[PDB]
C-alpha cells in the first residue's frame, strides 16, 4: 500500500453534491 | 564596440553585452566572481532599486551570467522598450560608483551562499581542481571567491577598470532592429567609456598534462578525467564526447557527464563517472580507460553530434562553423585525472 | 508564421518559424495519466522508458535525429527531433517502430531492464527530490478517487505488477486515431501536411478512447510526511484553479503572477518586489516562491510552494501569505495590475517562443487537443490589456474566498499548524 | 524624530546666503561652546540617538577605527559623568577637530529610505 | 513576524491562550479545569458588584 | 610477549604495553583513531569507570595514545602499587565488552574534537597528506577518523580481535623489578590471550617518490618536502635534520621544522616552511631546494646530533641505536613536494 | 519511583520457585489480558513513564528500528483513545508479541547509575 492511495474516506465523506452550500 | 543583431517576427527580444572579461583575466582569484554579483546595483547616476525596479514595471528582467572568459550580461524585454533598456545597461557598464559600505552585506553573503551551493556537487570540485591542474596560473583559476585571499575595494575597481573598456567589449541582441542598436549605443554613454586594450590572446594557452590531485570529501565519489585540446583539432574531440555521452555506444549507463568547454582557442575534453560506492567507479573507470585506450571508431555519429551541436546554439554570436568531416579514427594517449570523495579505494594513474 | 490545422482523419497541425534551424515532427496523444486507473500507474512511464532507452539507440546509430518525450498528466509528448532537411525519415521512423511493429521493441529482455531501470529512478525520485514529491503529492491528495489524483510516475507495487499485456491492453485502448495528432514545430512549411497522409502511414487501432466515468472533483486535505531527518521544510498550499478553455484562463494567470517568484539568496530578488516580500524580507522567513496556477482539460489548481529553511517560523510565513491573497481579493493597485500584466507578457513570449522547438510542439499539441485550434499569442496579447482591476476583483471573489485548500509537505513541518490556523484565516475577518 | 533632508536643506540654504551666515555663524559657535558637551568629551556625531532602524544602518556602514573609537569616548563620558568631575583641560575636544564623520552615513541610507516609501506608491504613469 | 507573537502584551496571551500545545488525547476533565477558571472569574465579578451595596 | 624492565631508585615508576598496531595496519581508514579512542572503557569484568575512578584513589594514572604503528597504553604508578594496575591494564586488552550502544556518545565526540584541532594545523596535515601521497594506501592512512568511510561497529571488534594477540604484543616497564612482572604477566588475564601473528611488516614498505598535491587550504601557507629513507642509510637524514634544526647553519631563522619521524625499517624524512604570508614562502623554499641541491658538507654536526638523540631517548622501548661516524657529504635527489594555503602562488614543482 | 533493579530481583526469586511459579504464572497472564492496553495497540515498553533522566537515556540509547515503531505505536494509540473506539479485533498485539525489547537497556542504565552515585561516598578503604 504506497502512500498516494488515500484510505477509503466514504463511510464519512459527504455525499456527491461537493460543499458550495455547506459553507452556508 | 562592433555589434550585431537578428530580425524576428516575434515580439519578445533580449539584448546581451558580451564583455570579454572574466576568471581567465583576474589578477586577483576570487574577483571576477564578486564583480559579477556586484554588478547591477547603485549605479552613480540612479539608485540601485528605485530607478531599476522600474525595469520590471516597464516589462523587462536583467542578467549577468558569469563563464570562464564572458562577463555576460543579458536582459530581456519588448520590442518597444528598447532604448531606456540599452541606456541602463550602458550606464552599469559605467563603473560608476562601486560604494564602499555596500560589499560587506550586499554581495559577500551572496557570494558564500553561491559557493557553498556549487561546492557540494562533486562535478563542479572535480571540474575546478582538473582545469587547476592542467593550466596552472593562466588560464585555469579557482571561478568562486572562498575567500582564501582579502580583497580590497581598490583592487576590485583596478580590475573594473583593466576589464570593462570600450574597445574590449561586443554587443548582441536578438529580436531588435539592426538600426536602432547601431544608433542607440551612440546615443548612450557606451560611446564614452575609455578606450582600453583587447585582452585576446594570440596564441594557445600553456597547457599542463600528466600530473592529478586527490581531495577527501565526503560524500559521493567521482573520478574525473580531463584531455587538453587545441583549436587545430577540435571536432573529433566534440564528436568523441557526444559519441559518449549519447546511448549509441555501451558505454552509456555509467558515465554521467561528458561535455566539451570551449574556448577561444582550446577547451579541455572533460568526463566524468560517478556513484553512490567507493567499489563501482574504480571498476567502471578502469573498463572506461582500457577501451578508450584501446581506440574505437568514431564516424557513424556524425549527423547526431552535428544535430546536437546545431540544437545548442542559441546565442546571435555563433561560434567557429566546425567542419565534421574530417573524423576518421580516434586514440587516447596522455591525459590527467582528479579524484574527489573518497580516496583509498580509487584506482592510481599508473594501474589505470 | 501562422499555425494551420485541419482535420483529415488524424489532425495534423504546423507552427512554421524559419528563425530556428532544428526540424522536429512527433505525435501528442490526448491520453496519459488522467486517462488510466489507479492500480496500473507507470504504465505511460514504461512506454516513455522503453521508447527513450531502445529506440534511442536505434535512431542514432542509424540516422542522425534525437528523440525525446514528456508526460504530464495526459500526453506521450513523443517528439522525434531532427534536421530541417531531414524531417521524411524522421516520420519514417516514428511510423514504423512507435504504432508499428511493437514486437521487435517489447522483448522480454529488454522490457525487463527497462523495468528495472525505471524502478530504480523511480525510487532515487522517491529518495531525493523533494518540491516535485510534495507537487505530486498534492495533486494525490486534492483528488482522492478521481482519475486525475495518481501521479505521472507510479508506485512501485504498481509497478512491479505489469509485465506485457497490461502495456499491449493499454496501447490497444488508448494509442487509437481518433485522439491522436502530428506536430511538425520547426521549419517544415507543408511537406508534413501532405506526408503524413499518404498510402498507409497511419496509426493503427481505428475507433475511440473509452470515456471516463468521473472526470475530476476536489475537496481538502493533508498528505504531511513529517521527518526530522530531512534539513528543511517544504509546504505547498493549493485552490482549485480555472480548467483549460474557459473565460478564466489569463486572468487566474496573472492573478497568480502578481505575487510572483523569490529566491532569498539573489542580490536581484530581495530588493524587488511587493508587499509580502518585503515584510518577509525583514526577518528572515522563507527561501523560495513559486506561485503557479496549473490547468487541466479536467480541472485546474493554483498553488502556492514554498520550500524554507526556518522551522519555527513557519506560521508567519503562511499568515503573511493568506493575509496577502485576502488583500488580493479585497484591493488592489492600478500599477501592481500594470506591472503584473507587462512581466505576465514577458513570461508567455518566452515561454511559447523558447528557441527549443520541443517546447512549442508540446504546447501546441497541448493546445490542440484541448483548445481544438491554436491560440496564437497575438491574440493573447491583444485580450491580455483588457484585463482590469474589476475582473480580478470578481474572480478572485469565487475562487478565493473562504474556499477549501490542499497542502502537502515533506520534511521538518511538524511546526505547521493543522487546519484551522491555515484555512479559516482567509478573510481576516475585516473585508 | 526629523529627517537631516531637511535639515540639511536648511542648513545649506542658510549658510550659502552671505549675511545671514554672518549673522549666524557666531551665535551658533557660543551656542555650541555653552552647548556643555565639548568639555565632557563628545563629538556631535554621536548625540543623536539609537532607536530608528536607519540609525542602525549608518552604524553598520562604519569602520572600525571609528567605531572603536566611538565606543571608547562614550564610556569614558559614562564614567567621567558618573564621577560628578569634567575631564582635566588638556583632553578637551578642540573646535577646530569637532568633524563630520558620520553625517555622510545617514545621508546615504536616508536618500534610499525615503525613495523607498516612495517608489512603492507609484502610478501606472502614461 | 507575526504582531501576535512580537508585541510583549500580546505575546504573553499568545503563548497560553492561542498557541500552547496540549496533548491530543484531551478529555473533558481539563475542560473542567478551565470551567474552574471561569467560576472563580464570575465569582470575582459577581463579587464586586455584591460588595457594592454590602454593610 | 617479552618482558622487559630496569630497576631504579626513584618512588615513581612506569609501566607501558606496546601494541604493535594502529593506522599502518587498519583495514578501514577511521577504526584505528576511534578504537584507540575506545580503549579505556567499559571492561565487561570491572566498570567504565566505577573501577578505574578508584586507580586515582589508589595514586596512578592512565593514558592511551596512538602513533603510526603503536597503540601504546601507559600507566604510571608510586613503586609499589604494580600489581593491581597489572591486573586492570591487562583486563582492558582483553576485548571484554566493546559496547555498540556507548560509542555514538562516547568516542565520537572525542574523535570528531581532535579531527578539528588537528586538521587546524596546515603542518599537520601536510604531514598527513605527505605520507598518503609518499606511501600509498599501505603504510600511509589517514590518523584521524574523519567520517569518508562508515565504520561499523562489528568491524571494530574484528580489527581488535585481530591485533590484540598474545603473540604480537611487548611490555616495558622502568624502575620496577624484573622479578614482578616477569610473574605478574602469568598469574593474570594476560596470559591467556590467543596466539595471532607477527603482524611485522617483513620487507620494506613501497615507498612512491615525485608525485605531488595540493589543497587550497584557508590560513597562513605551508610548503612541506619529504624525502623516502629506508634502514639501509637513516644516520645521514637523522644527522641532517638536526643539523637544520639547530642554529649552525644559516638555512634555520627561516625553517619551521625539520623532524625525522622513526619507523621500524622505513621512515620519512620531512622538512617544513611556512609564513603569514603567500610570498616569502615562495623565495624561501626556492632558495632552500636551490642550495640543498648544492650539496653541504655535513660532519661538524655529528657531537650535536648525538646529544640531541641521546637526550631524546627515554625508554627502554629505545630505537636502535645509530652509528654516527660514516657521515661525511650529502645531496639531495628525487623528492616530494606539498602545498597548503594558497596554491597560485606557491611554486609548482617543475620550478622547484 | 522504583528501579527495575529490585524488580528483577523480586521477579527472578519468584519465577525460578517452582510452587510459587505454579501459583503465580496463571493469574498474571490472566492481568495482562484484562489490563487493556493489549488491545489498544500498547506495548509495555511503552507505558512506562519516559522522563526521568535514566529512563531518557535508555532512550536516547535504543535503535532506530525500534524508535520509529514506538513512536508509530504511541501516536496510533493517541488518535484511537481520541475517538473513543477500539481497535479491530486483527490488529491487536498477540500474547506472544509482547517481547520486552527495552528492559536491558534499563537495567543496564540503572546500574551504572547506582554503582555510580555509590561511588563518591566512598571510604579510606583497606
Ligand atoms: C480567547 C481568545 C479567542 C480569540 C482568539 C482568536 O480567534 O485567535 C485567532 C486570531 C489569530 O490572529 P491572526 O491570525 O494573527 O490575525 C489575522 C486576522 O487579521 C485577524 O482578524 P483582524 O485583524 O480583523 O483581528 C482584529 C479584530 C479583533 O477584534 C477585537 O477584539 C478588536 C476590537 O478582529 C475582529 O474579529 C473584529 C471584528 C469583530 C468585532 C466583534 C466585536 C464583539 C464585541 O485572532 C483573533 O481572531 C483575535 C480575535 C479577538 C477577539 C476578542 C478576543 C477576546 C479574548 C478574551
Ligand atoms: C481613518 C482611520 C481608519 C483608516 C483605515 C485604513 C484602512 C487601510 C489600513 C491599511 C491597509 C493597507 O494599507 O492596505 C493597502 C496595502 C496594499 O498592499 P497590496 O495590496 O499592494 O499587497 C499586494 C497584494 N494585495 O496593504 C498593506 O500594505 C498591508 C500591510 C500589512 C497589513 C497591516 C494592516 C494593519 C492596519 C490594519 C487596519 C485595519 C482597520
Ligand atoms: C480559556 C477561556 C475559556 C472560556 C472562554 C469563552 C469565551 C471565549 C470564546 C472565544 C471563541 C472565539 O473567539 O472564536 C473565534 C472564532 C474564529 O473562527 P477561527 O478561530 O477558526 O478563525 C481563526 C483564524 N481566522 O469564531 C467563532 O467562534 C464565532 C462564534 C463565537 C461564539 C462566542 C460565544 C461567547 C460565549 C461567551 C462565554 C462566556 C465567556
Ligand atoms: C483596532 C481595530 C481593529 C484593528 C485590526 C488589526 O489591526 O489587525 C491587524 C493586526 C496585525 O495584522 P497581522 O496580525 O496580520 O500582522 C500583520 C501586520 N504586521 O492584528 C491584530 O490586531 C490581531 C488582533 C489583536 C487585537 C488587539 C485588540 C484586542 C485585544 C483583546
Ligand atoms: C471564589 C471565591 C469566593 C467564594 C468561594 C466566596 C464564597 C462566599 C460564600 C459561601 C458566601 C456566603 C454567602 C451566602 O451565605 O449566601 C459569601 C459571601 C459573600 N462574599 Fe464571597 N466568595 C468569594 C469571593 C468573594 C469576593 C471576591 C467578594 C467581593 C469582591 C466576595 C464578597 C462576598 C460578600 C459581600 C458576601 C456577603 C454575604 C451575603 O450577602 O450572603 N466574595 N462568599
Ligand atoms: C493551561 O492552559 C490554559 C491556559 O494557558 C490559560 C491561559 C487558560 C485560561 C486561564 C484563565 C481564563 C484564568 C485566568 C483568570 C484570572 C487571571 C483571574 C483574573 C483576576 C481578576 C480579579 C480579574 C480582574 C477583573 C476585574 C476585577 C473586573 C472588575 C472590573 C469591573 C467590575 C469594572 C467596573 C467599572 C464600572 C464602570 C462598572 C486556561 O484555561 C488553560 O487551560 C486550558
Amino acid at each position: 500500500k504506497s502512500t498516494y492511495r488515500t484510505p477509503n474516506f466514504d463511510d464519512v465523506l459527504k455525499e456527491n453534491n461537493d460543499a458550495d452550500k455547506g459553507r452556508s | 564596440l562592433t555589434v550585431s543583431a537578428r530580425d524576428a517576427p516575434t515580439k519578445i527580444s533580449t539584448l546581451a553585452v558580451k564583455v570579454h572579461g572574466g576568471s581567465r583575466y583576474a589578477t586577483k582569484d576570487g574577483v571576477a566572481h564578486l564583480l559579477n554579483r556586484f554588478n547591477f546595483q547603485n549605479t552613480n547616476t540612479r539608485s540601485a532599486l528605485k530607478l531599476v525596479r522600474e525595469s520590471e514595471l516597464l516589462g523587462g528582467t536583467f542578467k549577468s551570467t558569469l563563464d570562464r572568459e564572458y562577463i555576460t550580461l543579458k536582459a530581456t524585454f519588448l520590442k518597444d522598450d528598447l532604448p531606456y533598456y540599452v541606456n541602463a545597461l550602458a550606464d552599469v557598464l559605467y563603473k560608476t560608483a562601486f560604494k564602499p559600505h555596500e560589499l560587506t552585506e550586499s554581495v559577500l553573503p551572496a557570494a558564500r551562499y553561491d559557493y557553498a551551493v556549487a561546492e557540494q556537487c562533486p562535478v563542479k570540485s572535480a571540474e575546478d581542481q582538473l582545469y587547476a591542474i592542467t593550466f596552472r596560473k593562466g588560464l585555469g583559476n579557482p571561478l568562486l571567491y572562498d575567500g582564501v585571499e582579502r580583497v580590497s575595494l581598490q583592487d576590485i575597481k583596478d580590475f573594473a577598470d583593466k576589464v570593462y573598456t570600450k574597445e574590449n567589449l561586443e554587443v548582441s541582441g536578438e529580436n531588435v532592429v539592426e538600426a536602432d542598436l547601431k544608433r542607440f549605443v551612440d546615443e548612450s554613454l557606451l560611446s564614452t567609456l575609455p578606450a582600453g586594450k583587447s585582452l585576446v590572446s594570440k596564441s594557445e594557452p600553456k597547457f599542463f598534462l600528466g600530473e592529478e590531485n586527490r581531495v577527501r570529501f565526503i560524500g559521493d565519489s567521482v573520478a574525473a578525467i580531463g584531455i587538453p585540446v587545441n583549436k587545430a583539432s577540435l571536432a573529433q574531440y566534440e564528436v568523441l564526447a557526444n559519441y559518449l555521452t549519447s546511448a549509441l555506444s555501451e558505454l552509456s549507463g555509467l558515465i554521467s557527464s561528458a561535455k566539451l568547454d570551449k574556448f577561444t582557442d582550446g577547451g579541455l575534453f572533460t568526463l566524468f563517472v560517478r556513484d553512490q560506492d567507493s567499489a563501482v567507479v574504480s571498476s567502471n573507470i578502469k573498463k572506461i580507460v582500457a577501451d578508450l585506450k584501446k581506440g574505437k571508431d568514431l564516424s557513424p555519429a556524425i549527423n547526431y553530434t552535428k544535430l546536437k551541436n546545431a540544437v545548442q546554439n542559441e546565442s546571435v554570436s555563433s561560434p567557429i562553423e566546425l567542419n565534421f568531416d574530417a573524423v576518421k579514427d580516434f586514440k587516447l594517449g596522455k591525459f590527467n585525472y582528479v579524484a574527489v570523495g573518497d580516496v583509498s579505494n580509487l584506482p592510481y594513474l599508473d594501474e589505470l | 508564421a501562422e499555425v494551420t490545422q485541419l482535420s483529415n482523419g488524424i489532425v495534423v497541425a504546423t507552427e512554421h518559424n524559419p528563425s530556428a534551424h532544428t526540424a522536429s515532427v512527433g505525435v501528442v496523444f490526448g491520453s496519459g495519466a488522467a486517462n488510466e486507473n489507479p492500480y496500473n500507474n507507470g504504465v505511460s512511464n514504461l512506454w516513455k522508458n522503453i521508447f527513450l532507452s531502445k529506440e534511442n539507440s536505434a535512431v542514432a546509430a542509424k540516422e542522425g535525429l534525437a528523440l525525446s518525450s514528456n508526460i504530464s498528466r495526459d500526453f506521450q509528448s513523443y517528439i522525434v527531433s531532427s534536421l530541417p532537411g531531414s524531417t521524411d525519415k524522421s516520420l519514417d521512423f516514428l511510423n514504423q517502430s512507435f504504432i508499428q511493429q511493437k514486437a521487435n521493441l517489447l522483448s522480454s529482455s529488454n522490457f525487463e531492464a527497462t523495468k528495472k531501470s525505471v524502478l530504480k529512478q523511480v525510487q532515487d525520485f522517491e529518495e531525493n527530490d523533494h518540491p516535485n514529491r510534495v507537487l505530486e503529492h498534492l495533486h494525490s491528495t486534492a483528488f482522492q478517487n478521481t482519475p486525475l489524483s495518481l501521479p505521472t510516475r507510479g508506485t512501485l507495487e504498481s509497478l512491479e505488477n505489469l509485465v506485457v499485456a497490461d502495456l499491449e491492453s493499454f496501447a490497444n485502448n488508448h494509442f487509437l486515431n481518433s485522439n491522436a495528432v502530428v506536430v511538425g514545430t520547426g521549419n517544415i512549411k507543408h511537406e508534413d501536411l501532405v506526408n503524413s497522409i499518404e498510402s498507409k502511414n497511419l496509426s493503427l487501432q481505428t475507433g475511440t478512447k473509452p470515456v471516463l466515468k468521473k472526470k475530476a472533483a476536489f475537496l481538502g486535505s493533508e498528505v504531511r510526511l513529517r521527518d526530522d531527518t530531512l534539513p528543511k521544510a517544504w509546504i505547498s498550499l493549493a485552490v482549485e484553479g480555472e480548467p483549460v478553455n474557459s473565460p478564466n484562463y489569463f486572468v487566474a494567470k496573472l492573478a497568480a503572477q502578481i505575487f510572483g517568484s523569490y529566491n532569498a539568496f539573489e542580490p536581484a530578488s530581495r530588493l524587488q518586489g511587493i508587499k509580502l516580500l518585503d515584510n518577509i524580507q525583514e526577518y528572515q522567513l522563507c527561501d523560495n516562491f513559486n506561485h503557479f496556477s496549473l490547468s487541466y482539460k479536467d480541472s485546474g489548481l493554483w498553488g502556492f510552494s514554498t520550500a524554507t529553511r526556518n522551522v519555527t517560523m513557519i506560521d508567519d510565513l503562511i499568515h503573511f501569505t493568506l493575509k496577502q491573497w485576502n488583500r488580493l481579493t479585497i484591493s488592489v493597485t492600478d500599477t501592481e495590475v500594470e506591472r503584473a500584466k507587462s512581466l505576465l507578457k514577458l513570461q508567455l513570449g518566452q515561454l511559447y517562443e523558447s528557441g527549443n522547438p520541443v517546447n512549442d510542439a508540446n504546447l501546441l499539441g497541448a493546445e490542440v487537443l484541448i483548445k481544438g485550434s491554436k491560440l496564437s499569442l497575438g491574440e493573447a496579447f491583444k485580450k491580455i490589456d483588457a484585463i482590469t482591476v474589476k475582473d480580478v476583483k470578481a474572480w478572485a471573489g469565487k475562487r478565493l474566498w473562504d474556499q477549501d485548500i490542499a497542502i502537502a509537505g515533506t520534511g521538518q513541518i511538524e511546526g505547521l499548524l493543522d487546519y484551522m490556523r491555515i484555512r479559516s484565516d482567509m478573510s481576516m475577518m475585516r473585508w | 524624530p526629523q529627517s537631516f533632508t531637511s535639515i540639511a536643506r536648511i542648513g545649506d540654504y542658510i549658510l550659502k546666503s552671505p549675511v545671514l551666515s554672518k549673522l549666524c555663524v557666531p551665535v551658533a559657535n557660543q551656542f555650541i561652546n555653552l552647548a556643555g558637551y565639548k568639555k565632557l568629551g563628545l563629538k556631535f556625531d554621536d548625540l543623536i540617538a539609537e532607536e530608528n532602524p536607519i540609525m542602525q544602518t549608518a552604524l553598520r556602514r562604519l569602520p572600525e577605527d571609528e567605531s572603536y573609537a566611538r565606543a571608547y569616548r562614550i564610556i569614558r563620558a559614562h564614567q567621567t559623568e558618573l564621577t560628578h568631575h569634567l575631564l582635566p583641560r588638556n583632553e578637551w575636544i578642540k573646535a577646530q577637530e569637532d568633524v563630520p564623520y558620520l553625517l555622510p552615513y545617514i545621508l546615504e541610507a536616508e536618500a534610499a529610505a525615503k525613495e523607498k516609501d516612495e517608489l512603492d506608491n507609484i502610478e501606472v504613469s502614461k | 513576524m507575526a504582531f501576535r507573537k512580537s508585541n510583549v502584551y500580546l505575546s504573553l496571551v499568545n503563548s497560553y491562550i492561542i498557541d500552547s500545545p496540549q496533548p491530543s488525547s484531551i478529555n473533558y476533565w481539563w475542560n473542567m479545569g478551565s470551567l474552574l477558571g471561569l467560576c472563580l472569574v464570575i465569582q470575582i465579578v459577581t463579587g464586586i458588584f455584591m460588595a457594592m451595596h454590602y454593610s
